[PDB]
DNA sequence: AAGTCTAACCTATAGGATACTTACAGGGACACGGCGAAT
Protein backbone atom coordinates (compact mmCIF):
# COMPACT_ATOMS: atom_id res chain seq x y z
CA UNK A 1 0.00 0.00 0.00
CA UNK A 2 1.97 3.03 -1.22
CA UNK A 3 -0.01 6.29 -0.74
CA UNK A 4 -2.04 4.38 1.67
CA UNK A 5 -0.47 7.36 4.36
CA UNK A 6 -0.71 5.44 7.34
CA UNK A 7 1.70 3.25 5.85
CA UNK A 8 4.59 6.77 5.22
CA UNK A 9 3.97 8.04 7.98
CA UNK A 10 5.17 5.40 9.98
CA UNK A 11 8.23 5.24 7.67
CA UNK A 12 8.63 9.04 8.93
CA UNK A 13 8.13 8.28 12.00
CA UNK A 14 10.67 5.29 11.88
CA UNK A 15 13.51 7.96 10.09
CA UNK A 16 13.20 10.09 13.45
CA UNK A 17 14.95 7.04 15.85
CA UNK A 18 17.78 7.97 18.18
CA UNK A 19 19.45 4.54 16.73
CA UNK A 20 22.93 4.10 17.68
CA UNK A 21 25.14 2.11 15.54
CA UNK A 22 26.97 3.93 13.37
CA UNK A 23 27.68 1.17 10.47
CA UNK A 24 23.79 1.75 10.49
CA UNK A 25 23.87 5.00 10.86
CA UNK A 26 26.31 6.01 7.94
CA UNK A 27 24.14 3.45 5.98
CA UNK A 28 21.47 5.44 6.46
CA UNK A 29 23.37 8.63 5.45
CA UNK A 30 24.17 7.48 2.13
CA UNK A 31 20.46 6.12 2.56
CA UNK A 32 19.12 9.46 1.63
CA UNK A 33 21.55 9.44 -1.63
CA UNK A 34 20.80 8.03 -4.75
CA UNK A 35 22.71 6.40 -7.84
CA UNK A 36 24.42 8.20 -10.57
CA UNK A 37 23.81 8.22 -14.53
CA UNK A 38 27.12 7.47 -16.40
CA UNK A 39 26.12 10.60 -19.11
CA UNK A 40 24.57 12.78 -15.97
CA UNK A 41 28.50 11.79 -14.59
CA UNK A 42 30.02 13.02 -17.84
CA UNK A 43 28.02 16.46 -17.82
CA UNK A 44 28.86 16.76 -13.92
CA UNK A 45 32.84 15.81 -14.74
CA UNK A 46 32.18 18.84 -17.18
CA UNK A 47 31.19 21.41 -14.72
CA UNK A 48 33.91 20.22 -12.42
CA UNK A 49 36.52 21.09 -14.93
CA UNK A 50 34.67 24.10 -15.67
CA UNK A 51 34.66 25.69 -12.46
CA UNK A 52 38.29 24.71 -12.05
CA UNK A 53 39.21 26.83 -14.79
CA UNK A 54 37.10 29.25 -13.86
CA UNK A 55 38.26 29.84 -10.04
CA UNK A 56 42.14 29.38 -11.51
CA UNK A 57 41.33 32.09 -14.01
CA UNK A 58 40.11 34.54 -10.74
CA UNK A 59 43.10 33.46 -9.06
CA UNK A 60 45.98 34.64 -11.88
CA UNK A 61 43.83 37.54 -12.92
CA UNK A 62 43.55 38.29 -9.03
CA UNK A 63 47.15 39.98 -9.64
CA UNK A 64 47.59 42.79 -11.86
CA UNK A 65 44.41 42.07 -13.36
CA UNK A 66 41.17 43.69 -14.94
CA UNK A 67 38.33 45.05 -13.12
CA UNK A 68 36.06 42.73 -14.31
CA UNK A 69 32.23 43.15 -15.16
CA UNK A 70 29.36 42.29 -12.44
CA UNK A 71 27.69 39.96 -14.52
CA UNK A 72 30.95 38.22 -15.79
CA UNK A 73 31.62 37.74 -12.06
CA UNK A 74 29.29 36.74 -10.93
CA UNK A 75 28.18 34.20 -13.57
CA UNK A 76 31.79 32.72 -13.42
CA UNK A 77 31.36 32.63 -9.54
CA UNK A 78 28.27 30.93 -9.96
CA UNK A 79 30.04 28.10 -12.49
CA UNK A 80 32.60 27.79 -9.53
CA UNK A 81 30.06 27.30 -7.07
CA UNK A 82 28.14 24.71 -8.91
CA UNK A 83 30.94 22.62 -9.73
CA UNK A 84 32.09 22.31 -6.12
CA UNK A 85 27.96 21.52 -5.59
CA UNK A 86 29.00 18.81 -8.41
CA UNK A 87 31.67 17.14 -7.07
CA UNK A 88 29.85 16.71 -3.51
CA UNK A 89 26.95 15.41 -5.67
CA UNK A 90 29.47 13.06 -7.55
CA UNK A 91 30.94 11.49 -4.41
CA UNK A 92 27.49 11.86 -2.29
CA UNK A 93 26.09 9.46 -5.45
CA UNK A 94 29.39 7.45 -5.15
CA UNK A 95 29.71 6.73 -1.25
CA UNK A 96 27.51 3.92 -2.04
CA UNK A 97 29.68 2.19 -5.06
CA UNK A 98 32.66 2.66 -2.47
CA UNK A 99 31.00 1.54 0.50
CA UNK A 100 30.02 -1.87 -1.20
CA UNK A 101 33.66 -2.39 -2.68
CA UNK A 102 35.37 -1.19 1.24
CA UNK A 103 33.21 -4.31 2.96
CA UNK A 104 35.34 -7.28 1.69
CA UNK A 105 38.13 -5.78 3.86
CA UNK A 106 36.44 -6.02 6.80
CA UNK A 107 37.23 -8.37 9.82
CA UNK A 108 40.89 -7.25 9.72
CA UNK A 109 43.53 -5.12 11.24
CA UNK A 110 40.72 -2.18 11.65
CA UNK A 111 37.51 -1.05 11.57
CA UNK A 112 35.00 -1.45 8.69
CA UNK A 113 34.06 1.82 9.75
CA UNK A 114 37.62 3.48 9.13
CA UNK A 115 38.24 1.25 5.78
CA UNK A 116 35.23 3.09 4.63
CA UNK A 117 36.68 6.78 5.33
CA UNK A 118 39.67 5.90 3.57
CA UNK A 119 38.24 4.37 0.44
CA UNK A 120 35.87 7.48 0.62
CA UNK A 121 39.65 9.54 0.49
CA UNK A 122 40.36 7.07 -2.39
CA UNK A 123 37.36 8.36 -4.08
CA UNK A 124 38.32 11.70 -3.97
CA UNK A 125 41.41 11.47 -5.63
CA UNK A 126 39.85 8.88 -8.26
CA UNK A 127 37.32 11.93 -9.27
CA UNK A 128 40.68 13.88 -8.21
CA UNK A 129 42.00 12.79 -11.51
CA UNK A 130 39.88 11.32 -13.43
CA UNK A 131 39.52 11.26 -17.34
CA UNK A 132 36.33 11.18 -19.46
CA UNK A 133 37.43 11.92 -23.20
CA UNK A 134 36.99 8.72 -24.33
CA UNK A 135 33.81 8.18 -21.85
CA UNK A 136 33.68 5.46 -20.21
CA UNK A 137 32.35 3.80 -16.78
CA UNK A 138 33.20 6.33 -14.06
CA UNK A 139 33.31 3.16 -11.53
CA UNK A 140 35.57 0.84 -13.22
CA UNK A 141 37.74 3.65 -13.68
CA UNK A 142 37.65 4.82 -9.48
CA UNK A 143 37.82 0.85 -8.33
CA UNK A 144 41.39 0.67 -8.46
CA UNK A 145 42.31 4.45 -6.48
CA UNK A 146 40.08 3.23 -3.88
CA UNK A 147 41.29 -0.18 -3.74
CA UNK A 148 45.00 1.99 -4.02
CA UNK A 149 43.88 4.22 -0.85
CA UNK A 150 42.62 1.65 1.08
CA UNK A 151 45.24 -0.40 0.62
CA UNK A 152 47.97 1.89 1.45
CA UNK A 153 45.91 3.08 4.41
CA UNK A 154 45.71 -0.35 5.63
CA UNK A 155 49.46 -0.93 5.60
CA UNK A 156 50.10 2.19 7.05
CA UNK A 157 47.91 1.68 9.89
CA UNK A 158 47.52 -2.17 10.08
CA UNK A 159 50.08 -3.17 12.91
CA UNK A 160 51.45 -1.49 16.60
CA UNK A 161 54.59 -2.04 15.11
CA UNK A 162 55.33 0.14 12.15
CA UNK A 163 56.47 -1.87 8.71
CA UNK A 164 57.55 0.05 5.50
CA UNK A 165 54.87 -0.75 2.58
CA UNK A 166 57.58 -2.69 0.82
CA UNK A 167 57.68 -5.14 3.76
CA UNK A 168 53.62 -5.24 3.95
CA UNK A 169 53.88 -6.05 0.16
CA UNK A 170 56.35 -8.94 0.73
CA UNK A 171 54.24 -10.31 4.11
CA UNK A 172 50.82 -10.17 2.06
CA UNK A 173 52.53 -12.14 -0.68
CA UNK A 174 54.22 -14.58 1.41
CA UNK A 175 50.76 -15.41 3.41
CA UNK A 176 49.11 -15.77 -0.31
CA UNK A 177 51.86 -17.95 -1.67
CA UNK A 178 51.87 -20.45 1.66
CA UNK A 179 48.36 -20.14 1.69
CA UNK A 180 48.36 -21.80 -1.91
CA UNK A 181 51.30 -23.80 -1.79
CA UNK A 182 49.33 -25.59 1.34
CA UNK A 183 46.33 -25.94 -0.43
CA UNK A 184 48.08 -27.61 -3.39
CA UNK A 185 50.97 -29.97 -1.50
CA UNK A 186 48.68 -30.09 1.78
CA UNK A 187 52.30 -29.99 3.69
CA UNK A 188 54.15 -27.43 5.32
CA UNK A 189 56.41 -25.97 2.97
CA UNK A 190 59.79 -25.37 4.03
CA UNK A 191 61.50 -21.93 4.45
CA UNK A 192 64.15 -23.28 1.39
CA UNK A 193 60.79 -23.44 -0.83
CA UNK A 194 59.98 -19.79 -0.28
CA UNK A 195 63.43 -18.68 -0.63
CA UNK A 196 64.02 -20.51 -3.82
CA UNK A 197 60.30 -18.79 -5.13
CA UNK A 198 61.17 -15.73 -4.69
CA UNK A 199 65.24 -16.35 -5.49
CA UNK A 200 66.37 -14.98 -1.79
CA UNK A 201 68.96 -16.49 0.44
CA UNK A 202 67.62 -18.40 3.18
CA UNK A 203 67.33 -15.26 5.76
CA UNK A 204 64.55 -13.01 3.95
CA UNK A 205 61.86 -15.59 4.70
CA UNK A 206 62.41 -15.38 8.70
CA UNK A 207 62.97 -11.65 8.59
CA UNK A 208 59.66 -11.42 7.03
CA UNK A 209 57.92 -14.11 9.30
CA UNK A 210 59.15 -12.45 12.08
CA UNK A 211 58.14 -9.02 11.33
CA UNK A 212 54.79 -10.50 9.81
CA UNK A 213 54.20 -11.25 14.00
CA UNK A 214 51.49 -9.63 15.70
CA UNK A 215 52.09 -8.31 19.19
CA UNK A 216 50.04 -9.91 21.86
CA UNK A 217 48.01 -7.54 24.00
CA UNK A 218 49.71 -7.14 27.53
CA UNK A 219 45.40 -8.04 28.69
CA UNK A 220 45.11 -11.77 28.52
CA UNK A 221 43.30 -14.02 31.04
CA UNK A 222 43.70 -17.97 31.99
CA UNK A 223 44.15 -12.75 34.94
CA UNK A 224 45.68 -10.05 32.33
CA UNK A 225 50.08 -10.81 31.20
CA UNK A 226 51.14 -7.51 32.02
CA UNK A 227 51.43 -8.66 36.29
CA UNK A 228 53.76 -11.57 35.09
CA UNK A 229 56.50 -9.37 33.15
CA UNK A 230 59.93 -8.85 35.00
CA UNK A 231 69.72 -4.29 44.04
CA UNK A 232 73.81 -6.58 44.25
CA UNK A 233 74.69 -4.04 41.49
CA UNK A 234 73.59 -0.66 42.90
CA UNK A 235 74.54 -1.29 46.24
CA UNK A 236 77.86 -3.03 44.64
CA UNK A 237 78.54 0.33 42.64
CA UNK A 238 78.38 2.36 45.72
CA UNK A 239 80.96 0.10 47.39
CA UNK A 240 83.32 0.07 44.79
CA UNK A 241 83.45 4.07 44.39
CA UNK A 242 84.16 4.45 48.07
CA UNK A 243 86.69 1.43 47.57
CA UNK A 244 87.99 3.75 45.21
CA UNK A 245 87.91 6.28 47.80
CA UNK B 1 31.21 -38.27 -29.88
CA UNK B 2 34.16 -40.26 -28.30
CA UNK B 3 34.25 -44.52 -27.58
CA UNK B 4 35.90 -45.79 -24.22
CA UNK B 5 39.66 -45.10 -23.74
CA UNK B 6 39.79 -41.75 -25.98
CA UNK B 7 41.95 -38.84 -25.33
CA UNK B 8 40.11 -35.61 -25.26
CA UNK B 9 40.84 -31.55 -25.36
CA UNK B 10 38.54 -30.57 -22.75
CA UNK B 11 39.70 -26.37 -21.94
CA UNK B 12 41.13 -24.97 -20.13
CA UNK B 13 42.18 -27.68 -18.34
CA UNK B 14 43.47 -29.51 -21.61
CA UNK B 15 44.56 -33.15 -22.03
CA UNK B 16 42.00 -35.91 -20.29
CA UNK B 17 40.71 -39.67 -21.14
CA UNK B 18 36.97 -40.63 -21.33
CA UNK B 19 36.28 -44.48 -19.97
CA UNK B 20 33.16 -44.87 -20.97
CA UNK B 21 29.58 -43.03 -21.68
CA UNK B 22 27.19 -43.84 -18.44
CA UNK B 23 23.56 -42.72 -19.05
CA UNK B 24 21.94 -40.63 -16.28
CA UNK B 25 18.31 -41.11 -16.71
CA UNK B 26 18.01 -38.63 -14.19
CA UNK B 27 15.54 -35.51 -15.35
CA UNK B 28 13.82 -38.37 -17.14
CA UNK B 29 16.48 -39.10 -19.85
CA UNK B 30 19.19 -41.36 -19.82
CA UNK B 31 21.49 -38.68 -20.14
CA UNK B 32 24.89 -39.77 -21.82
CA UNK B 33 27.61 -38.23 -19.59
CA UNK B 34 30.65 -39.20 -21.03
CA UNK B 35 32.54 -39.53 -18.08
CA UNK B 36 36.00 -38.44 -18.16
CA UNK B 37 39.31 -38.20 -15.91
CA UNK B 38 41.92 -35.63 -15.53
CA UNK B 39 45.68 -35.48 -14.48
CA UNK B 40 45.66 -32.94 -12.02
CA UNK B 41 44.09 -34.42 -9.20
CA UNK B 42 42.18 -37.27 -11.15
CA UNK B 43 38.77 -34.84 -11.02
CA UNK B 44 35.74 -37.07 -12.83
CA UNK B 45 33.48 -35.08 -15.36
CA UNK B 46 30.45 -36.02 -16.62
CA UNK B 47 29.68 -34.12 -19.65
CA UNK B 48 26.04 -34.55 -21.61
CA UNK B 49 26.40 -36.20 -25.34
CA UNK B 50 23.29 -34.15 -26.36
CA UNK B 51 25.92 -30.74 -25.67
CA UNK B 52 29.23 -32.05 -25.71
CA UNK B 53 30.69 -30.13 -28.56
CA UNK B 54 29.15 -26.64 -27.04
CA UNK B 55 30.89 -26.94 -23.36
CA UNK B 56 34.28 -27.66 -25.21
CA UNK B 57 35.17 -31.60 -25.77
CA UNK B 58 37.30 -31.82 -28.74
CA UNK B 59 40.81 -33.63 -30.00
CA UNK B 60 43.72 -32.95 -29.90
CA UNK B 61 44.68 -30.88 -33.06
CA UNK B 62 46.74 -33.26 -35.95
CA UNK B 63 50.33 -31.95 -37.32
CA UNK B 64 48.86 -29.28 -39.42
CA UNK B 65 48.15 -27.35 -36.47
CA UNK B 66 51.40 -28.51 -34.72
CA UNK B 67 53.47 -27.02 -38.16
CA UNK B 68 51.13 -23.86 -37.69
CA UNK B 69 51.81 -22.96 -33.78
CA UNK B 70 55.56 -23.70 -35.01
CA UNK B 71 55.55 -21.00 -37.26
CA UNK B 72 53.26 -18.35 -34.83
CA UNK B 73 55.98 -18.97 -32.09
CA UNK B 74 58.84 -18.61 -34.73
CA UNK B 75 56.97 -15.22 -35.55
CA UNK B 76 59.06 -12.24 -34.14
CA UNK B 77 57.76 -8.18 -34.10
CA UNK B 78 54.67 -8.95 -31.57
CA UNK B 79 55.23 -5.51 -29.75
CA UNK B 80 53.25 -3.93 -26.72
CA UNK B 81 53.26 -1.14 -24.33
CA UNK B 82 55.08 0.04 -21.35
CA UNK B 83 52.56 -1.04 -19.30
CA UNK B 84 51.24 -4.53 -17.72
CA UNK B 85 47.20 -4.48 -16.87
CA UNK B 86 46.95 -4.93 -21.34
CA UNK B 87 49.27 -8.20 -21.69
CA UNK B 88 48.27 -9.71 -18.30
CA UNK B 89 44.45 -9.46 -19.51
CA UNK B 90 44.82 -10.31 -22.51
CA UNK B 91 46.76 -13.21 -21.73
CA UNK B 92 44.18 -14.21 -18.88
CA UNK B 93 41.51 -13.94 -22.15
CA UNK B 94 43.65 -16.28 -24.18
CA UNK B 95 44.68 -18.90 -22.06
CA UNK B 96 41.24 -19.49 -21.21
CA UNK B 97 39.44 -19.53 -24.61
CA UNK B 98 41.65 -22.82 -25.07
CA UNK B 99 43.79 -22.40 -28.10
CA UNK B 100 46.67 -23.47 -29.22
CA UNK B 101 47.78 -20.72 -31.44
CA UNK B 102 47.31 -17.58 -28.94
CA UNK B 103 48.47 -19.78 -26.16
CA UNK B 104 51.55 -20.43 -27.92
CA UNK B 105 52.00 -16.50 -29.11
CA UNK B 106 51.10 -15.21 -25.60
CA UNK B 107 54.21 -17.31 -23.40
CA UNK B 108 56.26 -16.51 -26.57
CA UNK B 109 56.36 -13.48 -25.86
CA UNK B 110 56.64 -13.76 -21.74
CA UNK B 111 59.05 -16.27 -22.18
CA UNK B 112 61.36 -13.41 -24.24
CA UNK B 113 59.98 -10.91 -21.87
CA UNK B 114 61.29 -12.97 -18.63
CA UNK B 115 64.73 -13.66 -20.31
CA UNK B 116 65.26 -10.26 -20.98
CA UNK B 117 64.22 -8.74 -17.47
CA UNK B 118 62.70 -10.66 -15.28
CA UNK B 119 58.76 -9.82 -14.61
CA UNK B 120 56.80 -10.72 -11.47
CA UNK B 121 56.08 -13.26 -9.31
CA UNK B 122 52.87 -14.84 -10.61
CA UNK B 123 53.91 -14.43 -14.07
CA UNK B 124 56.53 -17.16 -13.94
CA UNK B 125 53.36 -19.09 -12.74
CA UNK B 126 51.43 -18.25 -15.94
CA UNK B 127 54.33 -19.13 -18.11
CA UNK B 128 55.17 -22.69 -16.29
CA UNK B 129 51.35 -23.27 -16.62
CA UNK B 130 51.04 -22.10 -20.51
CA UNK B 131 54.63 -24.36 -21.08
CA UNK B 132 53.33 -27.54 -19.16
CA UNK B 133 49.95 -27.51 -20.75
CA UNK B 134 51.25 -27.14 -24.03
CA UNK B 135 54.10 -29.66 -23.96
CA UNK B 136 51.37 -31.96 -22.25
CA UNK B 137 49.23 -31.46 -25.73
CA UNK B 138 52.47 -31.75 -27.89
CA UNK B 139 53.49 -35.18 -25.88
CA UNK B 140 49.65 -36.35 -26.49
CA UNK B 141 49.67 -35.37 -30.43
CA UNK B 142 53.47 -36.98 -31.05
CA UNK B 143 53.38 -39.32 -27.68
CA UNK B 144 56.98 -38.28 -27.97
CA UNK B 145 58.52 -38.91 -24.20
CA UNK B 146 57.17 -35.61 -22.67
CA UNK B 147 60.21 -34.39 -20.85
CA UNK B 148 61.35 -34.92 -24.69
CA UNK B 149 59.03 -32.65 -25.51
CA UNK B 150 59.66 -29.97 -23.13
CA UNK B 151 62.97 -30.35 -24.59
CA UNK B 152 62.38 -29.85 -28.04
CA UNK B 153 60.16 -27.04 -27.17
CA UNK B 154 62.26 -25.23 -25.46
CA UNK B 155 65.15 -25.84 -28.08
CA UNK B 156 62.40 -24.51 -31.28
CA UNK B 157 61.35 -21.68 -29.07
CA UNK B 158 64.84 -20.41 -28.40
CA UNK B 159 65.72 -21.01 -31.74
CA UNK C 1 78.22 20.80 34.49
CA UNK C 2 79.34 21.46 31.26
CA UNK C 3 79.46 25.04 30.16
CA UNK C 4 75.86 25.36 28.94
CA UNK C 5 73.30 28.00 28.15
CA UNK C 6 69.51 28.53 26.51
CA UNK C 7 68.53 28.59 22.74
CA UNK C 8 66.03 30.98 22.35
CA UNK C 9 62.29 31.08 20.53
CA UNK C 10 59.24 32.14 19.74
CA UNK C 11 56.28 30.16 18.34
CA UNK C 12 53.68 31.65 16.19
CA UNK C 13 51.23 32.74 18.52
CA UNK C 14 52.92 34.97 20.71
CA UNK C 15 54.31 32.27 23.46
CA UNK C 16 58.35 33.15 23.98
CA UNK C 17 59.74 29.98 24.08
CA UNK C 18 63.32 28.61 25.08
CA UNK C 19 65.16 24.75 25.13
CA UNK C 20 68.73 24.02 26.39
CA UNK C 21 71.77 22.80 24.74
CA UNK C 22 75.95 23.43 26.00
CA UNK C 23 77.89 26.32 24.99
CA UNK C 24 80.09 24.71 22.40
CA UNK C 25 77.07 24.14 19.59
CA UNK C 26 75.48 25.88 16.98
CA UNK C 27 71.99 27.25 18.19
CA UNK C 28 70.22 25.99 15.14
CA UNK C 29 68.04 28.44 13.02
CA UNK C 30 64.48 26.34 13.58
CA UNK C 31 63.37 23.94 16.62
CA UNK C 32 60.29 22.35 17.14
CA UNK C 33 59.23 23.72 20.50
CA UNK C 34 57.33 21.65 23.26
CA UNK C 35 53.98 23.77 21.89
CA UNK C 36 54.17 21.86 19.17
CA UNK C 37 54.99 23.47 15.67
CA UNK C 38 58.57 24.81 14.46
CA UNK C 39 59.84 28.20 15.36
CA UNK C 40 63.27 30.62 15.01
CA UNK C 41 65.03 32.83 16.83
CA UNK C 42 64.51 36.45 17.68
CA UNK C 43 68.31 36.02 17.60
CA UNK C 44 69.81 37.09 13.97
CA UNK C 45 70.76 35.03 11.12
CA UNK C 46 67.43 34.76 9.46
CA UNK C 47 67.86 31.35 7.45
CA UNK C 48 65.35 32.67 5.50
CA UNK C 49 62.68 29.54 5.88
CA UNK C 50 61.77 29.39 1.73
CA UNK C 51 58.82 26.79 1.79
CA UNK C 52 58.48 24.55 -1.14
CA UNK C 53 55.77 24.85 -3.49
CA UNK C 54 52.82 22.50 -2.46
CA UNK C 55 53.04 18.93 -2.77
CA UNK C 56 50.34 18.83 -5.50
CA UNK C 57 46.79 21.03 -6.48
CA UNK C 58 44.01 19.60 -8.31
CA UNK C 59 44.50 22.24 -10.87
CA UNK C 60 47.65 21.08 -12.23
CA UNK C 61 46.27 17.53 -12.18
CA UNK C 62 44.12 18.28 -15.16
CA UNK C 63 46.75 20.59 -16.42
CA UNK C 64 49.09 17.31 -17.40
CA UNK C 65 45.68 15.47 -18.68
CA UNK C 66 43.60 18.50 -20.59
CA UNK C 67 44.68 21.64 -22.57
CA UNK C 68 43.54 25.16 -22.32
CA UNK C 69 41.38 25.41 -25.41
CA UNK C 70 38.36 22.70 -24.98
CA UNK C 71 38.81 23.85 -21.32
CA UNK C 72 37.78 27.36 -22.57
CA UNK C 73 35.36 25.91 -24.93
CA UNK C 74 32.88 24.44 -21.50
CA UNK C 75 33.66 27.79 -19.87
CA UNK C 76 32.02 29.39 -22.78
CA UNK C 77 29.19 26.83 -23.25
CA UNK C 78 28.12 26.95 -19.48
CA UNK C 79 28.33 30.94 -19.48
CA UNK C 80 25.84 31.11 -22.79
CA UNK C 81 23.51 27.98 -21.09
CA UNK C 82 23.73 30.40 -17.99
CA UNK C 83 22.72 33.47 -19.61
CA UNK C 84 19.85 31.74 -21.57
CA UNK C 85 18.67 30.88 -18.26
CA UNK C 86 19.20 34.45 -16.58
CA UNK C 87 17.66 36.37 -19.60
CA UNK C 88 17.32 33.78 -23.13
CA UNK D 1 -10.23 -19.20 11.99
CA UNK D 2 -9.20 -17.91 15.59
CA UNK D 3 -12.70 -17.64 17.20
CA UNK D 4 -13.90 -21.18 15.69
CA UNK D 5 -11.16 -22.92 17.01
CA UNK D 6 -11.40 -21.40 20.36
CA UNK D 7 -14.92 -21.26 21.79
CA UNK D 8 -14.11 -21.46 24.89
CA UNK D 9 -11.27 -19.46 26.89
CA UNK D 10 -12.16 -15.99 28.23
CA UNK D 11 -8.76 -14.92 28.37
CA UNK D 12 -8.19 -15.01 24.17
CA UNK D 13 -11.29 -13.69 23.44
CA UNK D 14 -10.36 -10.82 25.34
CA UNK D 15 -7.28 -10.58 23.46
CA UNK D 16 -9.37 -10.35 20.56
CA UNK D 17 -11.47 -7.71 21.24
CA UNK D 18 -8.56 -5.51 22.86
CA UNK D 19 -6.38 -6.28 20.20
CA UNK D 20 -7.19 -3.28 18.90
CA UNK D 21 -5.32 -4.08 15.51
CA UNK D 22 -7.15 -5.34 12.63
CA UNK D 23 -6.10 -6.94 9.60
CA UNK D 24 -3.09 -9.74 8.11
CA UNK D 25 -2.07 -6.91 6.32
CA UNK D 26 -2.35 -4.44 9.33
CA UNK D 27 -0.62 -7.45 11.43
CA UNK D 28 2.00 -7.52 9.59
CA UNK D 29 2.81 -3.69 9.22
CA UNK D 30 3.12 -3.68 12.98
CA UNK D 31 5.38 -6.01 13.39
CA UNK D 32 7.72 -4.64 11.04
CA UNK D 33 7.39 -1.55 12.11
CA UNK D 34 8.30 -2.99 15.62
CA UNK D 35 11.04 -5.50 14.43
CA UNK D 36 12.64 -3.39 11.83
CA UNK D 37 12.36 0.29 13.46
CA UNK D 38 13.75 2.88 10.66
CA UNK D 39 12.56 0.08 7.64
CA UNK D 40 10.07 1.53 5.31
CA UNK D 41 7.58 -1.46 5.72
CA UNK D 42 6.20 -3.48 3.15
CA UNK D 43 4.23 -6.71 3.08
CA UNK D 44 5.70 -9.03 0.69
CA UNK D 45 9.24 -7.85 2.90
CA UNK D 46 7.25 -8.61 5.89
CA UNK D 47 5.80 -11.95 5.40
CA UNK D 48 9.50 -12.85 3.90
CA UNK D 49 11.09 -11.83 7.06
C1' DA E 1 89.54 6.51 14.33
C1' DA E 2 86.26 10.06 13.42
C1' DG E 3 86.52 12.25 9.42
C1' DT E 4 85.89 12.12 5.34
C1' DC E 5 85.35 9.64 0.97
C1' DT E 6 82.81 6.13 -1.79
C1' DA E 7 79.29 3.69 -3.10
C1' DA E 8 74.88 1.70 -2.70
C1' DC E 9 69.45 0.39 -0.51
C1' DC E 10 65.27 1.75 0.85
C1' DT E 11 61.13 4.11 1.12
C1' DA E 12 57.19 7.81 0.84
C1' DT E 13 55.00 9.44 -2.69
C1' DA E 14 52.76 8.51 -7.10
C1' DG E 15 50.48 5.85 -11.03
C1' DG E 16 47.41 2.01 -13.89
C1' DA E 17 41.23 2.42 -16.84
C1' DT E 18 35.18 -3.92 -19.35
C1' DA E 19 32.10 -4.55 -14.93
C1' DC E 20 30.69 -4.13 -10.21
C1' DT E 21 26.00 0.82 -5.80
C1' DT E 22 22.51 -0.17 1.48
C1' DA E 23 27.17 -4.43 6.70
C1' DC E 24 27.62 -8.59 10.14
C1' DA E 25 22.28 -13.20 36.86
C1' DG E 26 19.84 -10.22 40.53
C1' DG E 27 18.82 -6.18 43.35
C1' DG E 28 18.54 -1.57 44.33
C1' DA E 29 18.23 2.55 42.69
C1' DC E 30 17.20 6.51 39.92
C1' DA E 31 15.59 8.83 35.93
C1' DC E 32 12.80 8.98 31.92
C1' DG E 33 8.15 8.80 31.02
C1' DG E 34 2.00 6.20 31.37
C1' DC E 35 -2.73 7.33 33.65
C1' DG E 36 -5.99 10.48 36.24
C1' DA E 37 -8.19 14.88 38.93
C1' DA E 38 -8.07 20.19 38.56
C1' DT E 39 -8.03 24.56 36.51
Amino acid sequence: EDESEALRQARKDAELTASADSVRAYLKQIGKVALLNAEEEVELAKRIEAGLYATQLMTELSERGEKLPAAQRRDMMWICRDGDRAKNHLLEANLRLVVSLAKRYTGRGMAFLDLIQEGNLGLIRAVEKFDYTKGYKFSTYATWWIRQAITRAMADQARTIRIPVHMVEVINKLGRIQRELLQDLGREPTPEELAKEMDITPEKVLEIQQYAREPISLDQTISQLGDFIEAVDAVSFTLLQDQLQ
Amino acid sequence: IFKVGDTVVYPHHGAALVEAIETRTIKGEQKEYLVLKVAQGDLTVRVPAENAEYVGVRDVVGQEGLDKVFQVLRAPHTEEPTNWSRRYKANLEKLASGDVNKVAEVVRDLWRRDQERGLSAGEKRMLAKARQILVGELALAESTDDAKAETILDEVLAA
Amino acid sequence: LAPRQIARYRTDNGEEFEVPFADDAEIPGTWLCRNGMEGTLIEGDLPEPKKVKPPRTHWDMLLERRSIEELEELLKERLELIRSRRRG
Amino acid sequence: QIVERFGFSEIMRSTLEKDNTVGTDEALLDIYRKLRPGEPPTKESAQTL
